[PDB]
């Protein structure tokens, strides 16, 4: 009856979105008309340069050398991750074996940057598109 | 007055093009290609989805100290851009950059700045005056 108090209701549950139709994905493999530069270490060359030294640019030569410098240790990291997978009796490299492979090659503060703060930085890569 | 009539013959029309997708075109991001670069490298049988992401974080730091010291060398030499001569200096003059580039150097047995005591060889007993006749 109307003399009784109305009980406290929860906030209304949001309506579920309709099933969006999955369209025909256009072929972006082997494309000739792109603005993306050939995917290489150049990504971070400009990023960390502008972050630390906003007043200072870089040459195409110096960029190419920094890419080579990273590749020479990246090859070793891949080799160590492969070695770890072999000792762990795996056919595949894990998302953890790569961290250890880097740590083994990078003594002292180099692992604190590349591995410890590297693992903290994963949150940025998952949150941002 | 009256308009001109169309030809009585049928067909000969241009065929209608297929309708384009309703879904909007996304931007190209690089980490999905880094996954394929790891596969092309053939490091193992399958590449985990997190592997190129975690390696991208590693890669950023792998030249961060190179960029820092090369940019310091550029500022010191009053240059507008980093050039190969700044890398020749920065690499050779810093042992952590010698570790980042190529062959990893041994961390222990590194030279300390404070003068260490010279470890003298164990001296033999000095020849005392021999007893004469």
């Amino acid at each position: 009856g109307p003399g009784m108090p109305e009980p406290a209701k929860s906030a209304p549950a949001p309506k579920k979105g309709s099933k969006k139709a999955v369209t025909k994905a256009q072929k972006k493999d082997g494309k000739k008309r792109k603005r993306s530069r050939k995917e290489s270490y150049s990504i971070y060359v400009y990023k960390v340069l502008k972050q630390v030294h906003p007043d200072t640019g870089i040459s195409s030569k110096a960029m190419g050398i920094m890419n080579s410098f990273v590749n020479d240790i990246f090859e070793r990291i891949a080799g160590e991750a492969s070695r770890l997978a072999h000792y762990n009796k795996r056919s595949t490299i894990t998302s953890r074996e790569i961290q250890t492979a880097v740590r083994l090659l990078l003594p002292g503060e180099l692992a604190k940057h590349a591995v410890s703060e590297g693992t903290k930085a994963v949150t940025k890569y998952t949150s941002a598109k | 007055g009256p308009g001109m009539s169309g030809r009585g013959k049928q067909g000969g029309k241009a065929r209608a093009k297929a309708k384009t997708r309703s879904s909007r075109a996304g931007l190209q991001f690089p980490v999905g290609r880094v996954h394929r670069l790891l596969r092309k490298g053939n490091y193992s049988e399958r590449v985990g989805a997190g592997a190129p992401v975690y390696l991208a974080a590693v890669l950023e730091y792998l030249t961060a100290e190179i960029l820092e010291l090369a940019g310091n060398a550029a500022r010191d030499n009053k240059k507008t851009r980093i050039i190969p001569r700044h890398l020749q200096l920065a690499i050779r003059n810093d042992e952590e950059l010698n570790k980042l580039l190529g062959r990893v150097t041994i961390a222990q047995g590194g030279v300390l700045p404070n003068i260490q005591a010279v470890l003298l060889p164990k001296k033999t007993e000095s020849h005392h005056k021999a007893k004469g006749k």
